[PDB]
């Protein structure tokens, strides 16, 4: 386990938000999102997507590891919305 | 009985003129519309003014408003604790860099800002709990900028006021035990005492209100903020329910432990948040397992 400043992650997205409820919008670069990973939260700013992988740069580094398991959550009319989860599978460390 | 008045009254630009030489050097800037608007978003979230093998967001860009609060930061040595007109992102603190609400800079006021529900709460539902039929007026929004302080843990009270009598005084992280708190009890409340008679009694703009003070290192009580007496505040180790009742707070005690009846009610933890961090949906296991599941049924639905 080590401290991460950038993770490289596959993530799955659900097709609409929990709770007709609206749909979820694909990863766009420069989104914030909120990383929950294990007992703590974390910012996530996307900086490179694929069809099943993608690059987050973390607002704030956290502890983990590759292979943990994350979920995801963006911003939707000011309120964090879950979105998907994702997995880590290289990172950035410091 | 709470009034829209009073929460008016509870905003920073309304008592800070007269309670200035009491609490923390502050800037208050007005909230250009375009700023604001930034802020009432509905979309994902875009910090503003930040500096393989897609969309691209960008953020909208404030030059003037951006060295408009360069220079209030630069003016309080720094460092600032952002606020707005009533609340601060306090709920927003796992999204900054080291867990912490100190900003440099606009863009870490913007980060926390519109990660906080705090902050969305004073946008869009700062009349709350409110019980007169008047409507609602209407808000001037503000940037608050404070000077920065380390302040030390376990030195924070939340203190009642009913009909400008001091009815009580609570520990205002009353989740946390600190064991240097039951040592000085006494002369804790004797400083709240003086202080309240001395600098807030009679000078605040409502009788029944409730502020927290702040204790430094030297024993000097300073004023923190001013929140209104209803619902909207936390009671923490007192009920809303016994201080509207006006009863006797300090409970049964002897004649041997108990003091004078003139001095408040005074509460501190004894010897024995978790959703700001966690999304509106909100163990991670049990989580993502519950993503699955829901993931493989909406591709049925
Ligand atoms: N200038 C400051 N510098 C550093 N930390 C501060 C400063 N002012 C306040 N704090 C810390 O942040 C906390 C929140 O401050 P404040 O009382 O202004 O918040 P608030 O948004 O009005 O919250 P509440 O919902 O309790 O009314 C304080 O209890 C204190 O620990
Ligand atoms: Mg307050």
């Amino acid at each position: 386990p080590e401290i991460f400043t950038e993770l490289e992650i596959s993530y799955f997205l659900l097709r609409r938000l929990l709770g007709k409820a609206a749909k979820v919008q694909k990863l766009s670069k420069n989104e914030v999102l909120m990383v929950n990973i294990g007992s703590l939260s974390t910012g996530g700013r996307v900086s490179a997507v694929k069809a099943d992988l993608g690059k987050i740069v973390l607002t704030n580094p956290v502890c983990t590891e590759v292979g943990e398991k994350i979920a995801l959550s963006r911003r939707v009319e000011k309120h964090w919305r879950l979105i998907g989860w994702g997995q880590i599978r290289r990172g950035v460390t410091i | 009985h709470m009034k829209k008045e009073h929460v008016l009254h509870c905003q920073f630009s309304a008592w800070y003129p007269f309670f200035r030489g009491v609490t923390i050097k502050s800037v208050i800037l007005p909230l250009p519309q375009n700023v604001k608007d930034y802020l009432l978003d509905d979309g994902t979230l875009v910090v503003s003014g930040r500096d393989w093998s897609t969309a691209t967001l960008t953020a909208p860009e404030f030059p003037e408003f951006a060295t408009k609060v360069q220079e209030a930061i630069n003016s309080l040595g720094g460092s600032v604790f952002p606020k707005l007109n009533w609340s601060a992102p306090r709920d927003a603190y796992w999204i900054a860099m080291n867990s912490s609400l100190k900003c440099k800079t606009l863009s870490d006021i913007f980060l926390l800002f519109k990660s906080s529900d705090f902050i969305t709460r004073d946008f869009t539902q700062p009349f709350i709990h409110c019980t007169d039929d008047s409507p609602d007026p209407c808000i001037e929004y503000e940037l608050v900028l404070r000077k920065w302080c380390e302040l030390i843990p376990g030195a924070e009270f939340r203190c009642f006021v009913k009909e400008n009598k001091l009815i009580g005084i609570s520990q205002r992280d009353y989740t946390q035990y600190y064991d240097h708190i039951s040592k000085q009890k006494e002369e804790i409340r004797r400083c709240i005492q003086d202080f309240f008679k001395k600098h807030i009694q009679y000078k605040f703009l409502d009788e029944d209100f409730v502020f927290d003070i702040y204790r430094d290192s030297r024993g000097k009580v300073w004023l923190i903020d001013f929140n209104p007496f209803g619902e909207v505040t936390d009671s923490l180790l007192f009920t809303w329910e016994e201080l509207i009742s006006e009863n006797n707070l300090n409970g049964d005690f002897s004649e041997v432990d108990a003091q004078e009846q003139d001095s408040p009610a005074f509460r501190c933890t004894n010897s024995e948040y978790l959703s700001y961090r966690l999304p509106k949906d909100f163990d991670a296991h049990k989580l993502i397992d519950f993503l699955k599941l829901k993931r493989n049924q909406q591709e049925d639905d």
